[PDB]
């Protein structure tokens, strides 16, 4: 069969993705884009309203000397030009961060515990779901003890709630299904097994707070503005004094002792607060992703779908704009989930290593590493060379490294079962990329790639981590773009191919278990060509409260 | 002497141990008993070996909550704990003979570790106390198993957590009474940056020792931070011995005579009347039936106030065997005393300051907690200097049993490594000791 | 003990709340079955919940301080920590929230007492807060009318009074019987219903309110013209300025 | 002529304002309302909607036992009810942030030097128009130098761009005008030429990225994102190669050596980056502002003013969602913005000051602060004892703390021309207030009250600083309600007495001297008023790209 | 005497304080030198260079065997140098914090 990227090359050019020439020059700039086309006319009405020259195409050099490509969203027929994947065109991508930012996770077992000692006060289903009630009113911002208080317009934080879950079937069962996150219906019996047997008979509140005031103010704010709400709601459900000294456990379990937080905190060069993109650490973004419960009788589709929800996050909108900003960083990411390109070299690596060893029944060692990364790399590789449409549709060298390396990284891992062996060859492949070709990326893309080998299995101070455990903040991965989704995703590979039910942490992965959510995260890739096509409706806009 | 100044010296039973010694005698400057004490909290480590091998075989590292599935390893580590320590302590020590100890505890289960005080004279702060360990068990248990190199990672996770992707060592078996040099509020902090449970969990909740525990890190960082230079360094070191060292007995003898049926109110009356009898203050002025107190020595009515407000704390929060209250004897023996007197509260209103917003943090939905979780580095708690912490910590020592946060619950690896040291549990007597042995270089 | 200074009836009623040598004036009547229902943490005839062991079940270390100080009777067995917390009109309530602050830390042993404009509390170990709180609720720390007890929507120490000389109260806990001019408490501090009723007695009347209260205000007594007072607040505002410079 | 604030009483209650009685539990709880009514029914649709439960009035206790009022906002002759002053409901107050947060200061004098010393070549007027061309085309996200780049939808980012001013009026006169802060346009003469010897023959660069960018992100995306485009217009307008040694060097000079943030960083335990609220000194705050370029006749008004920009950021933003959440903290803050109170006051202590002193004349000393602060507390707080309907309205004792020790502490700084003997004012008001009423705020909000006086004149490591430099990171002042937007009035109050241009910098002075921002910051409170209504317009909104 | 505190172009107007500190920086020198040191003739070294215009300053090392990092050499020097300066000149009350600002910043705001 036709390799996977030969529909999106034959409808990006006139030539078979086979032929070498071509001509340029001839297109007309940016005339031959719709796309440019919209923008220069804007720029002229922004400039004459504002009093002030803006978008110019005759700035600088002329864009479209060559073809200005569609891109395909990978498993979509959606063919769109680049810039409607730019994060700052795509409501979908916005509402994907914001989704993320405005979620905390938050026990009830401490608080239930707080109580029936302290108190002396008995907690039942039914004080459960009377305090589910009271948090639906308070958490958008409505009171429920004082006098003359003043208040969120309940449309414009539609999107706020409280959902919970538990491991225990029969208190899941008894709450009003509209506050409850099923793990039964959910997820596949087994998945939904493992993750009861984690969770066990321990209740966990999903609070979502509003995006308008995600966006207003920052991710940090995400748990506070959550234990206020579960404080009030405590007071008003438990019919505790409003404001005694047992309302501080309430407090101090909610912010700090049973609370996970999306992200930590940041170091102060790179100074953040909680709930911000690069304190999330990579198995927590593939536990996010919801492929692996719709997916999972297909562990690369599961992987790629982590690949793509990572790299929009993490080069886009955290490297491309929190560390960077500008015209930024789309198509270091697009390569990465357009043109069904990762897709091609992945499932050649996963049939690879399911006819050689059989999936997760290789050694765990070096000479699995060596053979399946040399293998995959030589693919991708080759690839490129074959179809002279490919290599000019992936033109930056960034972004062949980081493709070729996670079909490299995350075969090695199908084959191990192991994510620090997938590591490995994911730096085997850079080394051998970078002699085949005489280049890899841009002027700074392997710092981490040439720290890579020594550091996968190092076990010193602020090198030694499990690639679950390590993220954006991990010391070598803190700067560069076409690194961080691909870690996330091999990080994915190896749990997708045991069947395991989550990567590093079954709280976050049934918190997203939710189509409450504004954000589609069983379809991430689907969800991406919705925005760029115009289609996706975020929430958080003012147009309530504002003029027509 | 740059001071005149002379205390009597007691011990945790109101027994004299030491007359008429120079205040500098006490000062974290000069006392060797101070520096031994601040010297081993920066170098003592407790290692949860159990915790270790439970994180390994479960393959549960990084954080509440999280686990990797397929990376569990079973290692026999508290089985063989004598060989795991001592090749941790082959790595750890420069020589053979020098003050390094490690020493298991609890059948194997913990380790105390001390590492040696000469890593620290050639270092900036503190950290490598439990960096040098950690890696030196880190490397001790691969060592001890023959861990391989695709599996060692995990040992690495157990031990110190998901640092560097988090800031702080997240999920570490291993624990410290100080806290990383980031979480600092300000720079010179780091010996306020140690929980209260802590220091309660420490003195095995000796009421005056976790005081003096308390008052000698408080009042050591007010050195650091520079407050106690020049013209404040008398009032600091007055602090430390009247509200923290029961110098002339005065705290004692406060809650002997208020112990059966006193308040805060019957305590500040019978400091009023003390300081009067000493000549510490004095009546300036007459007003319509009213007394207006004055002082020719700001710094000893303040230490004399703070020993007041010390007494009254363990009056109030030792009768209800509650500690939530002392947020309330902070504010209210320092509001009183002064439209009592005329004369200003201890540490000139920031007491009462400081236990106003530490009220409405242990009382309200908006953070905080209960006492215990406080320190002089907190944010609510960090105002006053030196002056309001202590009183929490005889508060929390004093607490039967009414808090959730309780030092059992948060600080147990603490108080099982912590307490076996001598100069950390009793600090009081060898403070005391020290301060006799150099009366006569001050 | 001097307690507070100054020269009007306000200053006076100051220092006599604080004074636990003044005997607090008695109003009214109230059982200990009727402090237990309007307190809402129990039921009458309900043993007292624990959160902890008795103290002499425990097994405590040698330590001079807790040897010296003898613990409250509620300490001694074990109880809940529960609170009673009242609201007090600004149109002349005989008790104000400093006021019940530092009155309570004078009087009262293992007090934990908290001040805040629209309502004051204290918590304190439970059989012993139901002995203060009968003192709180009999005496000339409380009018039915000017004072509410509220343990939450307290609302109301700022609000104008309604016709009846009731203040506000969002959830309606005291009502005023224009047949007996008295009025009963109807629901505990939290707001539930009560079985039965409990009468508090009739308002003071406003030359009494004048007599007893503690807020200084331009139509009693105002703070500018009691000048001893003010001179001492001004004191510690220039003592506390030049102790922190130097 | 009446006090200032009876319109507005006699506006809320049908009793005159003397009054002392009234009648309650008449007016149908919430339904007295039309905004409470429109929550009502908006909560209904929500919640059929999405299937969960959430705005319900029934939940806890019922509001509008009493009357829920509107309220005026000051200096204008518009009333609202309370929940269109909060946060959430209001697009201006919404807005203002985002013009704060998106600016940064870049100097361009490094930058210069670096052109004329590394590169060898000449900067005139000229030259610096051609680069002000180039960055307002790269500044909101388009591309300068590489072929195949994908842009931001230039009217989605129309609200960025970049402006520049100097001290020299012949260079500013040579650059084009569309780019120029003209400072003898836009500021009154004498006030023109203090600003104009500040900055001398510098050029500084005032840059504004996309709102839709810093809601998507955050503040410490702000002088990123700026020296991103600042590299790529220096790149193409004076033609180095496109990334070569003397490129870091820009990169150095606008992220670090000649930028001004708005806000510093915070520390760990409310761990931010640059440009979020609590790192925006006071003085700063009141240079923001830009009532005193307008209404420099009347020091009460630019004192004000700030006050109100202020309240509005550091308590309902900052301290009411940054630092908690929920309902948050409207009124704390409308108190010292409406109904023409804190008007009253402070024109009563001005006028006492004008009569015994003269302003600025008094002794910059213990004696005034004594005099001046003390009798302006008495008169504040004796209105509330002569007008019940003023108590019942200023119903919380914090509001009332606020308001009055505000018009104290400006008053004692008109009299002095020194903001730290008016800071010293303030806390004494609030000693006096609490010995008056037995009473002064909520449980925790005399933290920085009783430290307050001591701290005043310290000179201690974390204790001394002038009221100008310090903000809602000085310790004391960290945590709590009603304070933070009233030093900013203190701190403008002795430099609106004396004339002077600015209060702490006069490059952020300038840089909002600006009617390209979105926010008029000229008129703060005409503004929240507008917002209220529902009548600004913000940037940022996604409607472009979302279904119609 | 500028006012200039607290970062780059910050001023306050008005807040301007004259003193020769560089002609008395023996004196000045001298006076933080006994409030830095421990002890007379421990390894405290305060030394004036560029004829009065700097300090070299060393923190004697015990201050630091007893501290648990090194910021008590910025903030003790800071501290005993604004208080020298403060005594030298008798500075009011009211106006000490400046020398604060100029010696320190806008610690502990930033
Ligand atoms: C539960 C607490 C304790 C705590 O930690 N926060 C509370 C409640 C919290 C909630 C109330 C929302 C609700 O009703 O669901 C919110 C809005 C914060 C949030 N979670 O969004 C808030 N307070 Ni409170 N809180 C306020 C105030 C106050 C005043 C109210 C006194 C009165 O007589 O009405 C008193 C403190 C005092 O007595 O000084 C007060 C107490 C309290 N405050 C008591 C509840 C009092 C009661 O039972 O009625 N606040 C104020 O004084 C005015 C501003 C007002 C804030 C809302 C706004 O700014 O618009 C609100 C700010
Ligand atoms: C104290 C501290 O909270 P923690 O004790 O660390 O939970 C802090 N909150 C606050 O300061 C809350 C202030 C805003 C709400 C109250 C305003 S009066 C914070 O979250 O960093
Ligand atoms: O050319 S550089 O490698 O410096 C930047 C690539 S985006
Ligand atoms: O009641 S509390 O002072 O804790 C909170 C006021 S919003
Ligand atoms: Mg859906
Ligand atoms: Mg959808
Ligand atoms: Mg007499
Ligand atoms: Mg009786
Ligand atoms: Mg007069
Ligand atoms: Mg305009
Ligand atoms: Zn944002």
């Amino acid at each position: 069969a036709d390799k996977l990227f030969i529909n999106a090359l034959k409808k990006k050019f006139e030539e078979s993705p086979e032929e070498k020439k071509t001509t340029f020059y001839t297109l007309g700039g940016w005339k031959q884009s719709e796309r440019k086309t919209e923008f220069v006319n804007a720029g002229k009405e922004v400039a004459a309203k504002r009093g002030i020259p803006q978008y110019n195409p005759d700035i600088g050099t002329p864009l479209g000397q060559r073809v200005l490509m569609p891109y395909q969203v990978s498993t979509t027929d959606t063919y769109v030009e680049g810039d409607d994947l730019h994060f700052v065109n795509n409501a979908a991508m916005q509402q994907m961060w914001d989704d993320i930012r405005r979620t905390v996770i938050v026990g009830l077992n401490h608080a239930h515990a707080v109580i029936e000692k302290r108190l002396g006060k008995e907690v039942t289903p039914e004080t459960i779901t009377h305090y589910l009630e009271t948090v639906n009113h308070a958490m958008p911002g409505a009171a429920v003890v004082q006098e003359h208080m003043v208040e969120t317009h309940p449309a414009l934080v539609a999107d706020s709630y409280v959902k919970v879950f538990t491991g225990n079937d029969e208190i899941a069962d008894e709450i009003d299904p509209a506050f409850v996150i099923d793990i039964n219906k959910q997820f596949p019996e087994d998945q939904a097994e493992t993750l009861k047997a984690e969770v066990g008979d321990g209740i966990w509140q999903v609070v979502r707070i509003p995006t308008i005031v995600s966006r207003t103010c920052d991710g940090a704010t995400t748990s506070r503005w959550s234990a206020m709400q579960i404080g009030m709601s405590m007071i008003s459900a438990y019919k505790q004094a409003a404001g005694e000294a047992a309302t501080g456990d309430f407090a101090y379990a909610a912010k700090h002792a049973e609370v996970i937080h999306m992200g930590t905190y940041l170091p102060v060069r790179r100074a953040r607060g909680e709930n911000e993109p690069g304190g999330v650490p990579f198995g927590y973004l593939a536990d996010i992703c919801q492929s692996s419960r719709v997916n999972y009788e297909d562990p690369v589709r599961v992987s790629l779908d982590v690949v793509a929800t990572g790299a929009m996050l993490y080069d886009q909108i955290w490297l491309g704009s929190y560390m960077s900003g500008g015209v930024g960083f789309t198509q270091y990411a697009t390569a990465a989930y357009t043109d069904n390109i990762l897709d091609d070299f992945t499932y050649f690596g996963k049939e690879y290593v399911e006819d050689k060893y059989g999936l997760c029944e290789a050694p765990n060692n070096m000479d699995t590493v060596l053979d399946v990364a040399t293998e995959v790399t030589f693919y991708g590789l080759e690839q490129y060379e074959e179809y002279p449409a490919l290599l000019e549709d992936q033109f930056g060298g960034s972004q062949r490294a980081a493709v070729v390396a996670a079909a490299a990284g995350c075969s090695t891992a199908f084959a191990t079962g192991n994510a620090q062996t997938g590591l490995s060859g994911w730096y085997l492949s850079m080394y051998l990329h970078k002699e085949q070709h005489s280049r890899l990326g841009f002027y700074g893309y392997d710092l981490q790639d040439q720290c890579g080998a020594s550091n996968v299995f190092s076990i010193r101070g602020d090198e030694g981590l499990p690639l679950e455990l390590r993220g954006p903040n991990y010391p070598n991965y803190a700067m560069n773009v076409g690194h961080q989704g691909e870690y996330a995703g091999i990080s994915q590979a190896p749990h997708a191919a045991r069947g395991d039910a989550f990567v590093f942490n079954p709280l976050v992965k049934i918190a997203f278990a939710d189509d409450n959510l504004v954000f589609d995260f069983t379809n991430v890739r689907g969800e991406f060509a919705k925005g760029a096509l115009r289609e996706f409706e975020p929430a958080g806009e003012r147009a309530l409260i504002t003029p027509a | 002497a740059k001071f005149e100044d002379k205390v009597d010296l007691y011990d945790d039973r109101g027994n004299l141990v030491e007359e008429q010694v120079p205040l500098e005698a006490l000062s974290p400057l000069r006392n060797p008993a101070i520096k031994s004490i601040v010297q081993g909290i920066k170098r003592t480590v407790a290692v949860n070996l159990e915790g270790i091998e439970n994180a390994l075989k479960t393959a549960k590292v990084g954080g509440p909550a999280c686990k990797i599935m397929g990376r569990e390893l079973d290692l026999d580590i508290v089985g063989n704990a004598e060989s795991i320590a001592a090749a941790a302590k082959e790595m750890i020590q420069v020589t053979e003979d020098d003050d390094t100890n490690v020493e298991l505890l609890g059948g194997g289960k913990r380790a105390l570790v001390q590492v040696p005080s000469a890593r620290f004279d050639v270092a900036a702060e503190y950290s490598a106390a439990p960096l040098v360990t950690a890696t030196a068990f880190v490397q001790a248990i691969i060592n001890e198993f023959d861990v391989s190199m695709y599996d060692a990672n995990m040992v690495k996770a157990a031990v110190l957590g998901r640092y560097p992707q988090s800031v702080e060592y997240m999920g570490a078996n291993i624990a410290t009474m100080l806290d990383i040099p980031q979480k600092l509020e300000g720079p010179g902090y780091a010996l306020r940056n140690i929980m209260v449970n802590h220091v309660v969990a420490a003195t095995l909740k000796n009421t005056l020792q976790a005081a003096a525990l308390s008052t000698i890190l408080e009042q050591t960082a007010m050195f650091e931070m520079g407050d106690a230079v020049g013209a404040f360094e008398r009032m600091h070191l007055l602090g430390l011995a009247y509200q923290g060292m029961n110098a002339d007995n005065l705290v004692f003898d406060l809650v002997k005579a208020n112990g059966k049926e006193g308040t805060v109110g019957s305590v500040i009356a019978d400091l009023v009347e003390r300081a009067l009898e000493d000549g510490v203050i004095k009546v300036e002025k007459e007003l319509t039936d009213y007394k207006v107190y004055g002082t020719d020595d700001l710094a000893m009515w303040n230490a004399y106030a703070a020993a007041g407000l010390m007494a009254a704390t363990m009056v109030n929060q030792g009768a209800a065997r509650a500690a939530q209250g002392v947020s309330s004897t902070l504010l209210y023996y320092n509001d009183l005393i002064e439209f009592e007197t005329g004369l200003p509260s201890v540490d000139f209103g920031k007491v009462e300051g400081t236990a106003v917003g530490f009220s409405f943090f242990s009382h309200s939905i908006y953070g905080g907690g209960g006492p215990g979780i406080f320190n002089g580095n907190h944010i609510v708690t960090r105002h006053s200097k030196g002056f309001a912490i202590p009183c929490v910590a005889a508060a929390m020592a004093l607490d039967a049993g009414t808090q959730m946060f309780s030092p059992e619950a948060t600080s147990g690896l603490i108080k099982e490594v912590f307490s076996q040291v001598d100069e950390f549990r009793e600090p009081l007597k060898y403070v005391v000791e020290a301060a006799a042995e150099i009366k006569n270089e001050i | 003990a001097q307690y507070y200074p100054g020269t009007t009836k306000v200053a006076q009623n100051r220092r006599n709340f604080c004074n636990p040598e003044y005997e607090l004036e008695k109003l009214r009547e109230i059982s200990d079955e009727d402090v237990v229902k309007i307190l809402g943490h129990r039921a009458p005839g309900e043993e007292y919940p624990s959160v902890h062991p008795p103290l002499e079940e425990m097994d405590e270390p040698e330590d001079a301080i807790r040897e010296m100080v003898e613990p409250i009777d509620g300490a001694k067995a074990g109880d809940r920590v529960r609170y009673i917390q009242f609201t007090d009109s600004m149109y002349f309530a005989p008790a104000q929230p400093y006021v019940r602050s530092r009155a309570y830390l004078c009087r009262y042993r293992g007090a934990d007492a908290g001040t805040l404009s629209g309502r004051q509390i204290i918590e304190t170990r439970e059989r012993d807060l139901e002995k203060i709180s009968k003192e709180l609720l009999e005496t000339e720390f409380f009018d039915p009318a000017r004072s509410g007890v509220r343990g939450k929507s307290v609302h109301g120490h700022s609000l104008r009074l309604d016709e009846d000389g009731m203040m506000f109260d969002m959830l309606r806990r005291q009502i005023y019987n224009k047949d007996t001019g008295r009025v009963e408490m109807v629901k505990n501090q939290i707001g539930d219903e009560l079985d039965e009723p409990v009468d508090l007695g009739e308002p003071l009347d406003e030359e009494t309110l004048m007599e007893k209260t503690t807020i200084y205000r331009v139509d009693g007594e105002a703070y500018r013209d009691d000048v001893e007072a003010v001179e001492i607040m001004q004191r510690i505002h220039v003592l506390r300025s030049q102790g922190g410079f130097n």
